[PDB]
């Protein structure tokens, strides 16, 4: 850190969000639109 | 920076305490 500058981190991790992204690929590939 | 985490007075009065990246030997139970 420099001087009096911060960085938060993201609540969602980069895994968190590729676990959601599979999760809307897998209900469409299964179930059309209807788990929507 | 440092935060205070807290349930609310109206359930408790325990509080924790973040100090944000910093490494936790220099800080100055449950660390
Ligand atoms: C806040 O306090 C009131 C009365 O003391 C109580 O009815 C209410 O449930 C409390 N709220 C919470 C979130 O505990
Ligand atoms: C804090 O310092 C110790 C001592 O060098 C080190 O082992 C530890 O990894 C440091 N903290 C982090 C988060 O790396």
């Amino acid at each position: 850190k420099f001087n009096g500058l911060t960085v938060l981190p993201p609540l969602l991790t980069d895994e968190m969000i590729a676990q959601y992204t599979s999760a809307l690929l897998a209900g469409t590939i299964t179930s059309g639109w209807t788990f929507g | 920076g440092v935060s205070v985490i807290t349930p609310g007075t109206n359930t408790s009065n325990q509080v924790a305490v973040l100090y944000q990246g910093v490494n936790c030997t220099e800080v100055p139970s449950n660390v």
